DNA sequence: CTTGGCTGACGTCAGCCAAG
DNA sequence: CTTGGCTGACGTCAGCCAAG
């Protein structure tokens, strides 16, 4: 029950905090995406 | 008349408590699946531009 | 007592549902969030699978 | 359509979504290896 | 233009469980 | 051992709306 609250706050905070975390690292990946299709210029 | 009515109504509530709680746990299954499948996507992708830097 | 149990009961009842409520409608934007940034991964990935051959 | 009515017509959206995904995304990471050989072969 | 079928919202009863 | 705070599930009332 420790990532299954019962309370739907704690539920509404968990789900907050979860899309939080997976947002952050998304606009990592695809931030210096960028800096790879550059690198791709040397091959050809 | 009136009878009728409730009980009809009574056993149509059950039905309706019933398929939203297999809505709500859709949604909640359906997160879970999502979120592994964004962590694969990501991983993979950083992978992938490690494969060309 | 229980004039005032059922008057603090059916006020803890509105708030309840007032964050289920919520509680689906943070499910349902998760899983629309979580849609468009899984069709993103993977239509980057397809993009570097067309541009590295 | 987009945001049904019946909590029926929800679950079928959700489940038909989820699978063109599930197909999507199995097809993505079905021939990873392929391109994971395109860089032997650049390399 | 009605209706019948579902659903939203309500109040109440019952049960769980950390906090006393 | 109680209690109070939340939630599950019930039945009832009211309203929306595609199906007539």
């Amino acid at each position: 029950s420790a990532s299954n609250p019962r309370k739907f706050s704690e539920k509404i905070a968990l789900q907050k905090q979860r899309q939080a975390e997976e947002t952050a690292a998304f606009e990592e990946v695809m931030m210096d995406i960028g800096s790879t299709r550059l690198q791709a210029q040397k091959l050809r | 008349k009136r009878e009728v009515r409730l009980m009809k109504n009574r056993e149509a509530a059950r039905e309706c408590r019933r398929k939203k709680k297999e809505y709500v746990k859709c949604l909640e299954n359906r997160v879970a699946v999502l979120e592994n499948q964004n962590k694969t996507l990501i991983e993979e992708l950083k992978a992938l531009k490690d494969l060309y830097c």
